[PDB]
RNA sequence: UUGCCGUUGCUAUGGC
C-alpha cells in the first residue's frame, strides 16, 4: 500500500453509493446478539400442553416490533393461540377446522377458490404486521385467514396438479411471503396487494423447506438432490450449495491410526445471518454455511443420535437367539435419527434442533462463525419436532425466550414413523432466561 | 475392431500412415488393429523383402487373434469371420476382397487411398 | 393484480428529483397500462401525479414482469420547466407542432 | 416430410420380421403355444467356416 | 452444416431412415446438423488424445470439455474420460432434444405427438414455453420440462375447441 | 452369512434410493413385496431393492428364490423407512422393483446401478 | 530517450491472457459459488436463439447494469449490429451446444503460450529459481 | 391443559 491510493471509479461509486437511498431492508448484518454463553441452559421452564389433535403440522408465532401464536394439524385444523403470558400455557382463542365440505365441485385447476382446506395443511405463517395468517398444505391452496375474525379473506392456488407447497416464509418486516411448492417452484406473493410476483425454478428435488430474513433474498433446500440453494429474486439468481461428505474419506480420516457415513436428504433450513445459514440433513448432519464457499464450513456428523436397534424378538422368527441375533449384521443396520426440525433466532449465537430423540437440542455457533457447539438438551418433548420457533421479550441485556415447538407422533409430510415411544401431540413451551 | 491383411500393412507403408494412428484418424474413434494368424503367416512368408512389414505388424498396440484353419488363406480366413460375427472392420486393399466385403452386409470396409485411410460402409463417419 | 416495485432511489435535488428503477409485474395481465401505473406510482409515494414519470419500460420475453425507470418529483412547476416536451406531450400539458415545410 | 418419414419407418419395422425375427418383449401372458407352427426341418443357425 | 462424403450409400440410406423414424425428426438437415457439430467435438477429443499426458492444452481443454459434455448432458457422471468423447455419436445427442424428451418423460403418447406439443406451446421448460423441438435439455433443465401454465393440458382453461363445443351444447 | 446377504452400503445404498425416486417419479417403480414378485415373475422387471429390516425377514426372503431364477439382481438396502421415503409414498415399504422401460429417461441411471450391484453379487 | 503518456501501457485490456479452459478450471476449483440464473430465464427466443452462453450472459448483466446506472435504452446504429449482432449469433448457433460453446476446443490459440508459462517473472537464474522456490 | 377414555390435581402424567 502506497500514500495515493485512490482509484477514480471507486470514489465515484462511493459518491453515488452516499447519494442513494434505501439503508433500511439490505442490511449485511452479521450475528450482532452474541449470547450464545450468557443464558442459561439447565433450568428452562419445560411445559408441554398436549392438545387434542392427531398429528400437529407447524407453528406461526409472532411478536410486534398482544402475541399470538397458530397452530395446523393433519386433522385439517388451524388454532390460534394466545401466548403473551409468557409463564404459562397457551391459550386456545379459534379453532378452525377444514374438511370434506370444501372439496371443490369442479375437479379443474383453476377454480379451486374454496374457502378452507381438505387435506394436509403442511405450513403456515403469520405476517409481520400480524394482520394476516397464511396457511397450506396438499390441496394446491394458500389459503389468508385475517387475525381478528380468522375468516379466509382470499384464496390463492398454486394451478397445477402437484402444486403442494411445503414450506412458508415471510420475508421480516415486510408483507412478501415466499413458498416452496413441490414443483421445484418457490412461489412469492404480496398479502396486502393479494398478488403474485414472482414464481422462480431451480429445484431438483421437492423444494421441502425455505427460510427468509431481512433482505430480498431466500435459502432454500431440496429433499434428495442434497444442494441448498439461495435466491437473490430481484436478480432471479441463485447460489448452489451442495453436501459433499464422502464415507470413505472420513472412514480414512478415522483410519489414520466409527459409524459416520452417506447423506440422504437435506431436510430442513434456517437462515441465521445474511452471511450464513445451517442445513439439517437426513444422516443427522447439521452443516453451517457462508456465502463464499460452495461447501459447507462445519459439519456435525449425528445431531440427535442413532435409532434403536430392531429387537430379536422381532427380525426373523427363527428359533435360537444365536441365529436372530446373526440376522441383524452387527452394526451395519443402525440408522439416525435425522434432525426435522431446525430454528434460528436471527442474527444470534444459539439455535434448536429437533426430532423424534426425545430431546430438542440447543447449539451456540463460535464466535468466529466456523463452528458449533452442544449447549444443552431439552428432554421435555416425547416425539417427532415438526416445528420449531423462539419468542422474546426483554431489553438488549436481559431477555427472556419460550421455544414453541410442535410435537407429533408421525412426519409432517409421509407418516414412515413407527415406534411410538409414548409420544403425544401438542406444543412443547420452553422458557428460558437471561 | 479393425481386422487388418497384408496389402493395408504393405500399401500403409508405402503411405506412411501409422497403424492406430491413421485408423483413429479415419474413424474419429478408438481402434483395435487385430492381425489374424494367416495374415501374420501371409507377411511372413511374402519373405525378408517385407521385413520392414513384418517387423511394424508385430507391434505392442496392434493385437492378434489366433486362427484355427489349416493352411495360411487370409482372405477366407477374414471373410468367414466377419460374416460369422459382424462385428468387425475389414481393413484391406485387395480387389477381390474389397469386392467379396463390399457385397457382404453391414460389415465396414476401410482401404489406404490416397495420404490417409478411407472408409466405406460405415455411416457415421462425422 | 398489477404489482410495483421501486428499486436504486437516489435524489436529484439539482433537477430537485428522484428517480429509480420500477419493476412492474403483472401475472397474467397485457401489459403494463403506464397511466395507471403512474396512479400506482403517485399512490405509493407522495402524490405529486401530473409531476411523476417512468418513461424506460421494457417487458421480458413471456410477460410476467417489465423494468422501467421512474421519476417522481415535488412541484409540478418544475415538472413542467424539466421534463422535456416529447415526454410532456405524450403524458402531460405541454404540446408544440411545427410548420413542416421544405 | 416427417409424416412420410413417420410411415416409411413403420413400414421398415414391419418388413423387418419377415428377414429377421424380431425381439416382441417377452412372453404375454400364459404360454398358448408356438400359434404359427413348428418346423423340424429347418435349422436357422450359423454354422462356423 | 455440410452432407457426408459418400451420402448415398444404401447404409447411410437405412441409417437416416432409422434415426428418423425412431427420434420423429423431419429431414436429413436434423442429422446432418447434429452430427456436424458432433464431429467437430470428437475431432477435438482426437488431437487432445494424440498430444501426450501433462500438457497444458491436453489437461485444460479435456477437463473442460468433458465438463461441459456432462453439463450439456451426452456424457454420464462417471466416465470422466477423454475416450468417451471419441465413443459419443449421434444418438446420444439427439436423444436429448426436446421432443425425445418430452416423449420420454411421458408427457405424450409418441414422438410425434411430442413434436406437435412443443410446436403447439404446451411443453415450458422452466419458465419459458418453448415452440421449437431441437432444444438439446441440458442436464438441469432436465426435470423441468413440464406442461405450461397456460395450457389446457396443465392447469389454464379450455382450448377453443372445447368452449365452442361448450358453447354449441348451452345453445 | 446372514440371510439378507448382499447390503449395499453407503454409497450404493443412496444410488439406488436416488434411481428408485426418479422411476416413482416416471413410473417405472412397482412398490411392496407381492407386486414385486407379481412383476418379477411377469418379466417387466431389470432390479429389485429389499429391505434387510422389515419385521420378520422371511416376508421378503422369498424374493431371491424368483431372483436366482430369473436372473434378476437383487440389493438389500439397510431402511425401509428410507425405501418408503426414496418411493415416494406415506407408508415404509419393505420392497421395490424397477419395471423395464426401454423409452425411459433414467435406462442409463437404472443400468449403471443395475451392472454395480451385478458386481456386488 | 524521454517520457511520453500511453494508456496502452497501464491499459487493463486483460484478454489477451483468458482463456475458457482455464477460467472454466477455475470456477470448477475456486470453492466459491457461481450465481447461476433461475433456470428457464437463460433460454432466450422461446428456444429458437440457444440458451444463452456465458459471455451473453455477462455481457447482458453488463448492458442491463449500465442501463439501470445511468438510464438510457440503445440504438439500432446499423453499421455495428449489422456486423456484430449477426456474426454473434451465427457463432453462437455454429459453436454454442445446449448454451456451452465448443469453439474454445475447434480454434488454433496456444494455451501454454500466453496463459501460462509467466514472462517477467521467467527466472533466468538458478539463484533465482530456488530463492523463488523457497 | 382435548378427540376421547384413565391415573385425576381439590395440577402433572399414559394409553389409543
Ligand atoms: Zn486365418
Amino acid at each position: 500500500d502506497e500514500y495515493n491510493n485512490f482509484d477514480a471509479g471507486d470514489l465515484d461509486k462511493d459518491i453515488i453509493a452516499s447519494r442513494l437511498k434505501e439503508d433500511v431492508a439490505e442490511q449485511q448484518g452479521r450475528v450482532f446478539r452474541y449470547f450464545g454463553d450468557k443464558l442459561l441452559i439447565s433450568e428452562a421452564k419445560q411445559s408441554f400442553t398436549r392438545v387434542g389433535e392427531n398429528n400437529l403440522t407447524c407453528i406461526s408465532c409472532f411478536q410486534p416490533v398482544r402475541l399470538f401464536a397458530y397452530t395446523v394439524s393433519k386433522d385439517l385444523q388451524l388454532t390460534k393461540y394466545d401466548i403473551t403470558d409468557f409463564s404459562k400455557r397457551p391459550k386456545k382463542l379459534k379453532y378452525a377446522k377444514g374438511g370434506a365440505k370444501y372439496i371443490p365441485t369442479s375437479k379443474h385447476e383453476y377454480e379451486n377458490t374454496t374457502e378452507g382446506h381438505y387435506d394436509e395443511i403442511l405450513t403456515v405463517a403469520a405476517s409481520p404486521d400480524g394482520k394476516y395468517v397464511v396457511t397450506g398444505g396438499r390441496d394446491r391452496k394458500l389459503i389468508v385467514w385475517s387475525t381478528e375474525s380468522l375468516s379466509p379473506v382470499k384464496v390463492i392456488p398454486t394451478k397445477d396438479r402437484r402444486g403442494e407447497v411445503l414450506s412458508l416464509a415471510f420475508r421480516k418486516n415486510s408483507d412478501q411471503l415466499y413458498a416452496s411448492c413441490a414443483d421445484f417452484k418457490i412461489r412469492t406473493y404480496s398479502i396486502n396487494q393479494f398478488s403474485q410476483l414472482e414464481i422462480l425454478y431451480g429445484h431438483h428435488d421437492i423444494v421441502e423447506d425455505i427460510s427468509a430474513l431481512a433482505m430480498e433474498r431466500c435459502v432454500t433446500v431440496g429433499a434428495r438432490d442434497r444442494t441448498a440453494m439461495l435466491w437473490k429474486i430481484p436478480d432471479e439468481t441463485r447460489l448452489t450449495f451442495r453436501g459433499g461428505d464422502e464415507p470413505q474419506k472420513l472412514l480414512r480420516r478415522w483410519m489414520k491410526e466409527p459409524l459416520f457415513f452417506c447423506e440422504g436428504s437435506i431436510d430442513v433450513v434456517s437462515m441465521v445471518d445474511d452471511f450464513h445459514f445451517i442445513t439439517g440433513s437426513d444422516n443427522g448432519n447439521i452443516c453451517l454455511w457462508s456465502l463464499a464457499k460452495k461447501k459447507p464450513i462445519f459439519t456435525e456428523r449425528i445431531a440427535h443420535g442413532i435409532l434403536p436397534e430392531p429387537s430379536f424378538n422381532d427380525i426373523s422368527g427363527e428359533t435360537d437367539e444365536e441365529l436372530r441375533k446373526r440376522q441383524l449384521q452387527g452394526k451395519k443396520l443402525l440408522q439416525p435419527f435425522w434432525i426435522t426440525s431446525l430454528y434460528a433466532i436471527p442474527y444470534s449465537n444459539v439455535f434448536i434442533s429437533g426430532s423424534w430423540s426425545g430431546s430438542l437440542k440447543v447449539w451456540k455457533i463460535s464466535d468466529n462463525l466456523r463452528s458449533f457447539e452442544l449447549l444443552g438438551e431439552l428432554s421435555g418433548a416425547k416425539g417427532v419436532v415438526t416445528k420449531i420457533q423462539v419468542v422474546e421479550s426483554g431489553k438488549h441485556g436481559k431477555e427472556k425466550f419460550r421455544i414453541l415447538a410442535s410435537i407429533a407422533k408421525e412426519h409432517r409430510l409421509g407418516r414412515w414413523i413407527a415406534n411410538v415411544s409414548g409420544a403425544r401431540n401438542g406444543i412443547y413451551s420452553a422458557v428460558i432466561d437471561q | 475392431q479393425v481386422l487388418i491383411d497384408t496389402n493395408f500393412i504393405n500399401f500403409s507403408i508405402q503411405k506412411k500412415v501409422d497403424i492406430v494412428r491413421g485408423m483413429m484418424d479415419c474413424l474419429l474413434a478408438k481402434c483395435n488393429p487385430l492381425i489374424t494368424d494367416c495374415v501374420m503367416a501371409e507377411l511372413e512368408k511374402l519373405g525378408p523383402k517385407y521385413r520392414i512389414a513384418l517387423k511394424l505388424a508385430r507391434d505392442p498396440r496392434i493385437k492378434r487373434l489366433s486362427c484355427s484353419h489349416k493352411g495360411t488363406y487370409a482372405d477366407d480366413c477374414l471373410v468367414h469371420r466377419v460374416l460369422q460375427h459382424k462385428c468387425y472392420i475389414v481393413a484391406t486393399n485387395d480387389a477381390g476382397l474389397k469386392q467379396r466385403i463390399r457385397k457382404i452386409p453391414g460389415i465396414p470396409l476401410m482401404s489406404v487411398g490416397g495420404h490417409a485411410y478411407v472408409i466405406e460402409k460405415l455411416p457415421d463417419v462425422f | 393484480a398489477v404489482t410495483i416495485r421501486t428499486r436504486k432511489v437516489i435524489s436529484n435535488p439539482l433537477l430537485a428529483r428522484k428517480q429509480f428503477v420500477v419493476d412492474v409485474l403483472h401475472p397474467n395481465r397485457a401489459n403494463v397500462s403506464k397511466d395507471e401505473l403512474r396512479e400506482k406510482l403517485a399512490e405509493v409515494y407522495k402524490a405529486e401525479k401530473d409531476a411523476v414519470s417512468v418513461f424506460g419500460f421494457r417487458t421480458q420475453f413471456g410477460g410476467g414482469k417489465s423494468v422501467g425507470f421512474g421519476l417522481v418529483y415535488n412541484s409540478v412547476a418544475e415538472a413542467k420547466k424539466f421534463e422535456p416536451t416529447y415526454r410532456l406531450v405524450r403524458y402531460g400539458l405541454a404540446e408544440k407542432v411545427e410548420k413542416a415545410s421544405r | 416430410s416427417r409424416v412420410k418419414k413417420r410411415k416409411k419407418y413403420q413400414k421398415a419395422q414391419k418388413k423387418l420380421k419377415s428377414v429377421r425375427a424380431v425381439y416382441s418383449g417377452g412372453q404375454s401372458g400364459v404360454y398358448e403355444g408356438e400359434k404359427t407352427g413348428i418346423k423340424k426341418g429347418l435349422t436357422r443357425s450359423v454354422k462356423f467356416k | 452444416y455440410s452432407t457426408p462424403k459418400r451420402p448415398y450409400e444404401s447404409s447411410r440410406l437405412d441409417a437416416e431412415l432409422k434415426l428418423a423414424g425412431e427420434f420423429g425428426l423431419k429431414n436429413k438437415k436434423e442429422i446432418y446438423r447434429i452430427s456436424f457439430q458432433l464431429s467437430k467435438i470428437r475431432r477435438a477429443a482426437r488431437d487432445l488424445l494424440t498430444r501426450d499426458e501433462k500438457d497444458p492444452k491436453r489437461l485444460f481443454e479435456g477437463n473442460a470439455l468433458i465438463r461441459r459434455l456432462v453439463r450439456v448432458g451426452v456424457l454420464s457422471e462417471d466416465k470422466k474420460k477423454l475416450d468417451y468423447v471419441l465413443a459419443l455419436k449421434v444418438e446420444d445427442f439427439l436423444e436429448r432434444r426436446l421432443q425425445t424428451q418430452v416423449y420420454k418423460l411421458g408427457l405424450a403418447k409418441s414422438v410425434h405427438h411430442a413434436r406437435v406439443l412443443i410446436t403447439q406451446r404446451h411443453i415450458a421448460v422452466g419458465k419459458q414455453i418453448v415452440n421449437i423441438p431441437s432444444f438439446m435439455v441440458r442436464l438441469d433443465s432436465e426435470k423441468h420440462i413440464d406442461f405450461a401454465p397456460t395450457s389446457p393440458f396443465g392447469g389454464a382453461r379450455p382450448g377453443r375447441v372445447a368452449r365452442r363445443n361448450a358453447a354449441r351444447k348451452a345453445e | 452369512n446372514p440371510k439378507a446377504f448382499p447390503l449395499a452400503d453407503a454409497a450404493l445404498t443412496q444410488q439406488i434410493l436416488d434411481v428408485v425416486q426418479q422411476a416413482a417419479n416416471l413410473r417405472q417403480l412397482k412398490k411392496g413385496a407381492n407386486e414385486a414378485t407379481k412383476t418379477l415373475n411377469r418379466g417387466i422387471s431389470e432390479f429389485i431393492i429389499m429391505a434387510a429390516d422389515c419385521e420378520p425377514i422371511e416376508i421378503l426372503l422369498h424374493l431371491p428364490l424368483l431372483c436366482e431364477d430369473k436372473n434378476v439382481p437383487y440389493v438389500f438396502v439397510p431402511s425401509r423407512v428410507a425405501l418408503g421415503r426414496a418411493c415416494g409414498v406415506s407408508r415404509p415399504v419393505i420392497a421395490a422393483s424397477i419395471t423395464t422401460n426401454d423409452a425411459s429417461a433414467i435406462k442409463t441411471q437404472i443400468y449403471a446401478v443395475k451392472d454395480k450391484i451385478e458386481t456386488l453379487l | 530517450f524521454e517520457d511520453r503518456f500511453d494508456a496502452r501501457e497501464h491499459k487493463d485490456r486483460s484478454n489477451k491472457s483468458r482463456m475458457q479452459a482455464m477460467e472454466e478450471y477455475i470456477r470448477e476449483s475456486s470453492d466459491q459459488p457461481d450465481w447461476s440464473a433461475s433456470i428457464g430465464a437463460d433460454i432466450v427466443n422461446h428456444g429458437r436463439g440457444g440458451i444463452k452462453s456465458l459471455r451473453d450472459t455477462e455481457k447482458e448483466r453488463r448492458v442491463t447494469s449500465f442501463e439501470e446506472d445511468n438510464f438510457t435504452r440503445l440504438n439500432i446504429t446499423n453499421k455495428a449490429e449489422k456486423r456484430k449482432q449477426k456474426q454473434r449469433e451465427r457463432n453462437a448457433r455454429m459453436n454454442v451446444i445446449g448454451g456451452e460453446d465448443f469453439g474454445i476446443f475447434s480454434s488454433k490459440r496456444k494455451l501454454e503460450d500466453s496463459t501460462s508459462r509467466r514472462g517477467a517473472k521467467k527466472t533466468r537464474s538458478a539463484w533465482d529459481r530456488a530463492q523463488r522456490r523457497l
